[PDB]
């Protein structure tokens, strides 16, 4: 845990971060193209 | 206000040349300079503001101009313009182009600065530079003092540097007033920018797009590649009228198959068949190969009408203009390098783009004449499969080098620095952990001399902590070459119809112990054969990855003698030469390392990622434990660039990663287990 707490050292609580909290709580995760497979197939 | 301007050159006196003035009557032309004196009221009135206008309107070559007849009218000594462009090429291209506009040699009074490439002289009064460079330069000058405008262009794309850069700029104009600040963007994106900088004022400049015909698939593509070869013979044969091809691709060995396959379904037709130029544009080209895609099409003697076909990555979506572009093909993906915090995997990968990035592809068909625009997928695809706008980059990157470069920034409340869109807390866990376990940060999150000294290296985290530790191993010498090596693109050619001799020629170069062993004896061996282009040839090694290598080398080396870093080599007789270098990889990539798992796939460390060795490794046989690169993330998770080492060396080197009080239970964790009560034994 060793990156959440330099995290909560630095002032975080919880919830999103910037200086209102308004920030994305979870990190979006981006769908792979494998081989050269054409957009929706 | 108003400054005496004979019609001589400002930095000569003497008279501008013939071509100076051919140059200006085609840029009085340009949409921006109907908007001067707008642009000049709001610039001497404000000290932020955001400009907004289409690619193709002439935002980077002419503000940049106007920004220096600004600073010539003021008193005292005399500063510069900063212009900021995401991509490398971008920046070098307009440099080059805007040093003809201004009538003076490039790198003298208008100049570039990219990572490893500074064209620049105590002339420059205009430079062009990434914005990865321009956040580097506040390291060592916190308020920008050398700069009285600060450009910061191409915002649209939102790269993490550009973000990076609103935020400190933000702060900087704070504490000096002189500096001026100008965001510009392709799109007004709902007036972020603007907002932003305090609601600062905007100016839109109207765009001149003609219109352009959408064409959609009738059903997916299995190919995209083969879709968009197909495509590109078809517009060359069946439009009447003259006009060149833009052909976006996601990459540079991509691109070249392209460019080969196009030439020789061409060439398959020897009469009549109109004369085809192919040009390719992706990230690391020199500037000769660069500037050919501006150079003219072919002519037309049966009337086979002559077009060019530009194959480029989205540097061509935004960045630049190609004057005589008419068809647009769009197989609709690109490239983006990916951070999963979960498991600590970044990547590179192809995603398909925004309904945003479309548009824009679109919209470079319609710069010159109405044109046409043939997406590869259907309707219903660009519907219901494409968000409406890409994510900004700090929403799905590695933050370790930018929260390191803020920390030496001092910038110590990464919590609450105003983001434009702050990332997830985890993704910036995952930062201050790596930074820590690399001693960059101490358990308070403090910068410590290592971290500040590491900061000073434009390089990730890792390879700069490795750099800088291998000086204790006495083989610096050794880990600059492979850093240099590393720090370029793929250095041995493998052209599809020639696999095995390019596989042969691979394994003249093949260390026992691994790849990254292996980069050093291609390196050693291009430099002891006098950085020749007949022995590149001879031996499928490319010429211009060396060349790179060479150069980045050499300038980290100034890094090294500037923090006075010894370059140090063991002896080459000793068994020490390759273990020494061994161990001074793992000083950086300790968290990359993998173990052969008794069914004879390999297990990533902590995390836990099955994976095998990527197939172009010189291993002829699989290593109990590697250190690896890259994590390659297609149909199969592989692991690139890898070398063998011991266990023990984890241990000892880094104990705060392979601390076994929260070690998962797994095979490695078992040796390591042995590996540590013998040492207490
Ligand atoms: N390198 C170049 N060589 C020749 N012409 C160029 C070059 N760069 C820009 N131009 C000309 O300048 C025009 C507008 O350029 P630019 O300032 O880059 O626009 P923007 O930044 O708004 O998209 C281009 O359409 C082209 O006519
Ligand atoms: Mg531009």
């Amino acid at each position: 845990n060793i990156g959440n707490q330099l995290l909560r050292k630095m002032g975080w609580t919880g919830g999103g971060l910037g200086k209102s909290g308004e920030g994305i709580r979870e990190p979006i995760s981006v769908k792979e193209q494998h081989k050269r497979e054409g957009l929706g197939l | 206000p108003h400054m005496l301007e004979q019609c001589i050159n400002p930095f000569t006196n003497l008279p501008h040349t013939p071509r100076y003035y051919d140059i200006l009557k085609k840029r009085l032309q340009l949409p921006v300079w109907e908007y001067k004196d707008r642009f000049t009221d709001i610039l001497v009135r404000h000290q932020s503001f955001v400009l907004v206008g289409e690619t193709g309107s002439g935002k980077t070559t002419q503000i940049p101009q106007w920004c220096v007849e600004y600073m010539r009218s003021l008193p005292g000594p005399k500063r510069g313009v900063a212009c900021t462009q995401p991509r490398r090429v971008a920046a070098m291209s307009v440099a080059q182009r805007v040093a003809d506009e201004m009538d003076v040699m490039l790198g003298q009074e208008v100049g570039y600065s990219i990572r490893f490439e500074d064209c620049s002289s105590a002339k420059t009064i205009l430079k062009y530079m990434t914005d990865g460079m321009l956040l580097r330069e506040a390291m060592n000058d916190p308020l920008l003092e050398r700069y009285g405008v600060i450009i910061l262009d191409e915002a649209h794309e939102r790269t993490l540097a550009t973000d990076i850069l609103m935020g400190v700029l933000k702060e900087v104009v704070r504490q000096r007033s002189d500096l001026k600040v100008i965001v510009m963007s392709a799109t007004l994106d709902a007036g972020k920018f603007q907002i932003y900088f305090d609601n600062c004022p905007l100016l839109t400049i109207p765009g001149r797009t003609h219109p352009v015909e959408i064409f959609y698939t009738p059903e997916p593509e299995r190919d995209y590649l083969e879709a968009a070869i197909r495509t590109v013979i078809q517009i060359h044969m069946c439009e009447e009228e003259e006009g060149d091809l833009l052909l976006f691709l996601t990459g540079q060995e991509e691109i070249d198959e392209a460019c080969k396959r196009i030439k020789r379904e061409v060439d398959d037709l020897g009469p009549e068949v109109g004369d085809i130029k192919i040009i390719p544009l992706y990230s690391t080209l020199p500037p000769q190969q660069q500037q050919r895609i501006f150079e003219p099409p072919p002519p037309k003697q049966n009337g086979a009408i002559g077009r060019k076909v530009v194959v480029s990555t989205n540097i061509a979506e935004t960045s630049l203009t190609i004057d005589g572009v008419v068809f647009v093909i769009d197989p609709g993906f690109a490239k983006q390098k990916v951070y999963n915090p979960r498991i600590r995997v970044e990547s590179l990968l192809v995603t398909a783009i925004s309904k945003a990035s479309a548009q824009q592809r679109a919209g470079r068909a319609g710069r010159t004449r109405p044109g046409k625009c043939f997406r590869l997928y259907t309707e219903k695809a660009y519907k219901t499969e494409m968000q409406d706008n890409t994510y900004p980059e700090i929403l799905r990157s590695n933050l370790g080098s930018v929260v390191l470069q803020l920390k030496k920034l001092g910038i110590d409340d990464l919590v609450h620095f105003d983001f434009m869109d702050p990332p997830a807390p985890e993704t910036l866990m995952r930062a201050l952990e790596l930074l820590n376990y690399l001693a960059a940060l101490n358990d308070d999150g403090d910068l410590t001399e290592l971290g500040s000294m590491m900061a000073e290296f434009p390089l990730d985290p890792q390879l700069a902590k490795m750099v800088i530790a291998s000086c204790d191993y006495n083989c610096s010498n050794e880990v600059l070459s492979i850093t240099a090596m590393l720090s370029v693109p793929q250095c041995f050619v493998r052209p599809t119809e020639a696999k095995k001799a390019a596989d042969e020629a691979k394994m003249r170069f093949a260390h026992i112990d691994g790849d990254h062993l292996t980069l050093l004896n291609v390196y050693h061996a291009f430099k002891q054969n006098h950085e020749s282009v007949q022995w590149c040839y001879d031996n499928f090694i490319n010429y211009r990855s060396l060349m790179s290598a060479d150069n980045v080398r050499q300038q980290l080396s100034r890094i090294m003698d500037r923090f006075n870093l010894p370059r140090r080599s063991t002896d080459f007789t000793s068994r020490d030469y390759y273990i020494n270098i061994r161990k001074a990889l793992v000083t950086g990539y300790f968290m990359q390392v993998a173990h052969l798992e008794r069914t004879g796939h390999y297990l990533t460390v902590k995390d836990n990622q099955v994976v095998q060795l990527h197939p172009s490794t010189v291993l002829d046989h699989k290593p109990e434990w590697v250190l690896y690169n890259e994590f390659v993330l297609t149909t199969k998770n592989y692991i690139r660039t890898c070398t063998d080492i011991k266990p023990e060396w984890l241990v000892k080197i880094a104990p705060q990663y392979y601390d076994m009080s929260n070690f998962p239970q797994c095979e490695a964790k078992r040796q390591l287990d042995r590996i540590i009560a013998k040492l207490q034994s």
